[PDB]
């Protein structure tokens, strides 16, 4: 067990990050294109959010080419990522200069125990029906249960994208409720 | 006719020196810098190669004033087959003519982390994973050797040639391909299965007593033959007045 | 001739490998089906056109797939059972048979448990 | 730093989280391979945000030179071949599953365990002590998750 | 914490638990609540006293966990056996009451994938899809006898062939046409027609075994085997005559100091000793069999074979168990020449097969004998003849005669024209080391638009050799294989173009040949056509005193003038160009 596997000469380093938001831009904007991405899909946002994390003005002139040549007439796909691209151009403007946030937009998800006719047995991760976003598995987590007492997504990623740099201003806190 | 075309459609740069050897032979059909969209670049993967390659194509890109933020994909293919010297270029080129007929442009899978100083090199992107394009248009195929030995070679997708010609004349090629293309596939596994793609010929196509009429002859050309029913030089298609 | 050389089509000589694979499927349907009676001559027949159907889709299918001829019964209609089969695997309308496919042709054209084809499928020393 | 991140696991989520961030992390991996190496650049080139850093070290937690040899490297300076880091977060999570061993089981296997999951903790917290004494950094404390 | 799914971390139970108001985690929500914990606010807080978060999502409320958690797994898992054991008797009563006739009308028929290798061709779009993306203006622009098209590529490398290494090169893995082309390249699977064990058959089997093979397992057992030995990898010496990196045969050399023991030696081989040793040796007949008695006398110079360990490993080379005879070479052929030309004579017969020609005569149907050139070349040409003839002559081993024509870079383009193409076109063999295949490229171009051939057969190849690998790792060009295990890196890791610890190139193997024709004639025989060759140039660097030092000499293919750059020249328009036509 005590076998010595450390060494420096095999730190492998990760940093070239300038490089891959432009492939991770191109990837989305062909994968829109073909559409194996939809307007539809949490995966578009999370993209977004993984280019404006990585933005400069590098990733902005290739975005501002890239999307300013795109023939919206070429089908419904092209205007849907010519559509998506400006937005993302907006965004990624706002939010230069600005720190790399981390931010889940993934689907929360709970345990479904399926026995059928036969008795096989199957799990899957159901989308939860109460929580669907972050923002309310907070809200979830903060009201406890009754054990624990003493005495725009799936719809419009497109309008998601546009309110990911617009810092909302808790009103009351999730603490008070 | 055919220098009055020369002229207009394929030499018009070779004399005016404010056209770019490399943007007058996109020009001829009719592409801008901006169209070629891959470059498959040497990148042996030593210290030296790989930044003054990227350099130099950042420069030409620069100076031919792409437009910003429209970077070339580099292709690195050595990652995968290693660099075999002299052949380096021929699979170069295997690999850029499959890349436009395919839309799909291959990624550097050991691209680990890309060297922080290429960065400076604001028109060459290098792609750590295959992307689907909707089409290329053109690849540029650079080496360097030993002995101060630089090459550089564009290729332009094939449905540009086509735009030049009729649609008859179209419509005959097509008929005539699609026809050899069926021989062709017959031919590629009757040999595979029965280890016969390779036929070296026994016999020249003329016999050697043809031989001189057949090389003085420029119009002589091979007629199937009926009895052995290969391709030789007949004696009355040589010299032929017909 | 009461075998005629089966590689014709539209009464031109051609080969087997010459030949596509709906071109050879309609010309088995042409010599070894009646028109009149409405029926596969023989049962075996039957049998060697389903064999070579079932050939093409393992021929062109891209994965595991529930072949479209699940019983011979179906061929008892066999322009519609072709029209099915390359409807569902239209390249080998224009695609010429494989040197594979020509052997396996030839090997069940020797199938010793069947009747005898009747057309002269090559020339080679079995012409006899 | 950030010990036992294997794939599907927390650390890996963590990590995720960490380089979409900024954070620069060293993950370590016990099973050193290409495919690891592959998968690690993946997840980099997916979140891996502007100024993150992900250094993948090869690392046997059940070691004290390995514990020992890491942190000098991480503290080390970029000339002496390290990379002149102070750490602000440490997340050892490395473990090896046990299942069946009851008291009366108790062996090697065990033994091994406890040492990766408590001792080696402690020699780290150790030697992350020292390299941070050794400079006189006093205003920079490591959080221990 | 809910892990992967099912079993792990009993994850079926885990909705059950959840019925009684606590709530299970997904590794994202847990690596949320951990993130948490890094914020400002909390990092701030820790740093005044200890911080004991508890993210148990209230599971501490719940009495006797354990029990309570084996109770429900009980209640799945006997839910589970009863609908088994009641769906098993119904079964079995269905079988006793339908028999296996009824129950057999249930059984659908599988097709399993055959192989259908295509030749990849370029699909041609209807006329009115290709008069669009051209200007308007083309159309009887162009002179059609100055456009070079590419008509035909193949190659021979650690992959296999162009179709294979494409595969691997964009999906990182073989389709089924790949794993049986692959397979069928290294040996694996011969195709058998005719009597196996009596029985008639039709199709592929093993090779070694004479087993048959289905095309579906030829992935499943044969696919380990082709990665492994396949692309970059360690050197093997079964494919370098023997040769291995780790010990390098050396000579040295020792003044003998004491009288050797005499051995026999035939009066020839005896009298060359005497020559060349002079008073250092002493012959002498044996009168009984005619054979001589060799002594070497002190002060004599003997060479000890010793052995040296280089630290070049690893090399991209051909798939183990490619094999000329495969693609149809004879043997005649294949002793009589250096590898490298087999390589050049699969390379140029598998690209004219992509180019639809079958049988090459077929192109002198539309041009003159003297029309068909090859502009092909090598950086270095037959290395093995230069071994047989530097080395293995000098060690006395049974060399052909006809070694120094073999180890000539022209003799492979030669052997093309000898064996396949029988021309009588312009043969220009390029050297330009790694630009070779694009000095190549150029020269074709050139001898197209002079006119002196409608045709040529471009490309480049090498081989890869002991005394090639040595001299390479001798002026630090190539990666030092010992660096790189130290570095942890794999073989198939050790080429990493753009990256930031490159150090050293991987030396490979093989050939690429293209087919160049005009676009006119192209289009007259009815060739695919894969792409316009609109540009080829080299251009050597500057003043200098480090040769394999690459320049910037390839950036003259850019020069333009700027200094009048304020209105667009009329000539760039294409209908200007257009109109003066």
């Amino acid at each position: 067990g005590v076998a010595t596997s450390f060494s420096r000469k095999k730190a492998r380093t990760f940093d070239s990050s300038w490089n891959w938001a432009k492939q991770s831009l191109l990837s989305l904007y062909f994968e829109i294109i073909h559409g194996v991405l939809k307007n539809v899909d949490r995966e578009v946002v999370s993209e977004a959010i993984n280019i404006m994390n990585r933005s400069n003005d590098a990733l902005i002139k290739f975005m501002e080419y890239h999307i300013s040549n795109t023939d919206e007439t070429k089908g419904e796909n092209y205007q849907l990522v010519k559509t998506l691209g400006e937005q993302l151009i907006e965004n990624c403007k706002q939010v230069l200069d600005v720190d790399p946030v981390y931010k889940d937009v993934a689907k929360p998800t709970g345990p479904k125990t399926a026995i059928d006719k036969n008795g096989n047995i199957t799990y899957s991760e159901e989308p939860r029906e109460k929580v669907r976003k972050l923002s309310q598995y907070v809200q979830e987590m903060a009201l406890g249960g009754p054990i624990t007492k003493e005495s725009a997504l799936d719809k419009d990623s497109t309008k998601e994208v546009a309110s990911l740099p617009n810092k909302s201003t808790i009103s009351k806190t999730v603490s008070s409720t | 006719l055919r220098a009055a075309q020369q002229q207009w459609g394929n030499d018009f740069y070779k004399r005016d020196p404010r056209i770019a050897p490399l943007r007058g032979a996109l020009a001829t059909y009719g592409l801008t810098i901006d169209d070629l969209g891959v470059a498959s670049f040497h990148g042996t993967s030593t210290k030296a190669n790989d930044k003054n390659e990227s350099a130099t194509i950042n420069e030409m890109m620069k100076h031919l004033g792409r437009s910003e933020g429209n970077p070339v994909i580099g292709v690195f293919q050595k990652f995968l087959t290693g660099h075999p010297k002299g052949a380096a270029g021929a699979w170069m080129m295997n690999g850029a003519l499959q890349i436009l007929n395919s839309g799909i442009i291959p990624g550097n899978r050991n691209a680990d982390n890309v060297d922080k100083i290429l960065e400076q090199f604001e028109y060459v992107l290098y792609p750590s994973k295959t992307l689907k394009t909707d089409g290329v248009r053109a690849v540029s195929i650079t080496s360097f050797g030993f002995g101060q030995k630089g090459g550089q070679a564009i290729v332009v997708h094939p449905d540009y040639l086509y735009g030049a010609i009729t649609e008859d004349r179209y419509n005959e090629y097509v008929a005539k391909v699609s026809a050899r293309e069926k021989s062709a596939y017959k031919f590629f596994h009757n040999g595979m299965i029965y280890n016969k793609l390779f036929v070296s010929k026994e016999h020249a196509p003329y016999t050697d007593e043809l031989e001189e009429d057949v090389y003085l002859d420029p119009l002589a050309r091979v007629s199937k033959d009926k009895k052995s029913g290969s391709l030789t030089f007949n004696s009355k298609n040589i010299q032929s007045k017909d | 001739f009461q075998k005629p050389w089966f590689a014709t089509v539209n009464g031109q000589a051609r080969d087997l490998a010459t030949m596509t694979y709906e071109e050879v499927a309609k010309r088995l349907v042409e010599l070894m089906f009646i028109r009149s009676t409405n029926s596969w001559f023989d049962v075996t027949w039957r049998t060697f056109t389903g064999d070579f159907l079932r050939r093409v889709e393992e021929r062109f299918t891209k994965s595991k797939t529930l072949s479209l001829i699940q019983s011979y019964s179906l061929l008892d209609k066999p322009d519609e059972a072709i029209e099915k089969v390359f409807n569902a695997y239209p390249a080998a309308r224009e695609q010429f048979l494989n040197a594979q496919d020509i052997d396996h042709f030839l090997s069940m054209c020797q199938n010793p448990m069947q009747k005898p084809v009747p057309f002269v499928p090559v020339l080679d020393r079995r012409f006899e | 730093l950030i010990t036992g991140a294997g794939k599907g696991s927390i650390g890996a989520e963590v990590l995720q989280g960490l380089l979409q961030g900024g954070a620069k992390v060293v993950v370590t991996t016990s099973r050193f391979s290409k495919q690891v190496t592959d998968y690690y650049q993946s997840i980099y080139a997916k979140y891996g945000a502007k100024g993150s850093t992900l250094i993948v070290v090869p690392f046997n937690q059940g070691s004290k030179q390995d514990v020992e040899a890491l942190i000098e490297f991480i503290y080390d300076t970029e000339k002496n071949g390290g990379l002149g880091w102070d750490l602000d977060a440490i997340i050892p999570f490395a473990a090896i599953p046990e299942q069946g061993i009851e008291l009366e089981h108790i062996d090697s296997k065990s033994e091994f365990a406890h040492r990766i999951m408590l001792t080696n903790i402690l020699r780290m917290m150790g030697c992350v002590k020292k390299q941070k004494s050794a400079r006189g950094i006093e205003t920079r404390p490591a959080q221990v998750i | 914490t809910r892990g992967t799914g099912l079993m792990s971390a009993n994850n079926i139970i885990a909705e059950g638990i959840e019925k009684m108001g606590v709530r299970t985690f997904s590794q994202k929500e847990m690596a949320f609540n951990l993130l948490g914990l890094l914020t400002p606010e909390v990092v701030e807080l820790c740093q005044k006293s200890p911080v004991m978060a508890d993210l148990n999502g209230g599971l501490q409320f719940v009495p006797e966990l354990k029990e309570f958690t084996a109770k429900l797994r009980k209640e799945l898992v006997e839910t589970s056996e009863v609908r088994k054991a009641v769906s098993i008797e119904t079964a079995l009563e269905h079988k006793v009451v339908n028999g296996n006739s009824a129950d057999a009308a249930y059984a659908q028929v599988e097709i399993q994938p055959r192989a259908n290798i295509q030749l990849d061709f370029p699909e041609l779009k209807p006329y009115k899809q290709v008069k669009q993306i051209a200007p308007a203006e083309l159309e009887g622009l162009l002179d059609l006898e100055r456009v070079i098209v590419v008509t035909g590529f193949a190659e021979v490398g650690p992959w296999g062939s162009a179709r294979t290494r494409w595969e691997m090169e964009a999906f990182g893995e073989f389709s089924l046409e790949g794993c049986v082309e692959m397979a069928w390249i290294m040996g694996f699977i011969s195709y058998h027609n005719g009597n196996l064990k009596g029985r008639p058959y039709t199709g592929w089997v093993d090779s070694k075994t004479k087993e048959p093979v289905d095309d579906k397992d030829v992935k499943a057992k044969y696919e380990t085997s082709i990665l492994e030995h396949s692309g970059i990898r360690l050197i093997e010496p079964e494919l370098f005559n023997g040769y291995n990196p780790e010990k390098k045969e050396m000579i040295q050399e020792v003044i003998v100091e004491e009288d050797l023991e005499p051995f026999e030696a035939s009066k020839e081989t005896a009298e060359q000793f005497k020559h060349q040793h002079g008073d250092k040796v002493d012959i002498f007949e044996i009168p009984e069999t005619g054979e001589y008695s060799v002594k070497l006398l002190k002060g004599a110079t003997l060479y000890i074979p010793k052995a040296l360990r280089f630290d070049r490993l690893v090399a991209g080379q051909i798939p183990t168990g490619w094999n000329a005879k495969t693609y149809g070479i004879s043997d005649d052929i294949i002793s009589q020449v250096d590898p490298i030309t087999l390589f050049v004579l699969v390379s140029v017969v598998e690209a004219f097969i992509a180019s639809g020609i079958t049988d090459p005569y077929e192109m002198y149907k539309y041009v003159h004998v003297s029309e068909v050139g090859n502009c092909s070349g090598s950086g270095m040409g037959g290395v093995s003849a230069l071994r047989g003839m530097f080395k293995d002559r000098f060690k006395d081993e049974p060399v052909q005669n006809d070694i120094l024509q073999e180890s000539f870079i022209n003799t492979m383009s030669a052997w093309v024209n000898m064996l396949l193409i029988s021309s009588s076109g312009p043969i220009k063999t390029p050297v330009g080391a790694c630009a070779t295949s694009v000095e190549s490229v150029d020269i074709g171009v050139e001898t197209i638009l002079s006119g002196k051939a409608r045709i040529c057969i471009v490309g480049g190849y090498d081989d890869f050799q002991e005394e090639g690998s040595f001299e390479f790792g001798n002026m630090k060009a190539t990666s030092n294989t010992l660096e790189e295990f130290e570095h942890g890196r794999t073989p198939a890791e050790m080429s990493r173009p753009a990256t930031t610890t490159r150090n050293g190139f991987m030396e490979a193997q093989g050939a690429g040949i293209q087919i160049i024709m005009q676009a006119d004639l192209a289009l007259k025989m009815g060739v695919p056509i894969y792409g316009i060759v609109a540009m080829a140039a080299t251009a050597t660097d500057k003043i200098g005193r480090s040769v394999p030092a690459p320049g910037k000499g390839i950036l003259t293919t850019a020069r333009e003038h700027h200094s009048s750059v304020k209105y667009a020249s009329p000539n760039l328009n294409m209908k200007y160009r257009k109109r003066q036509l």
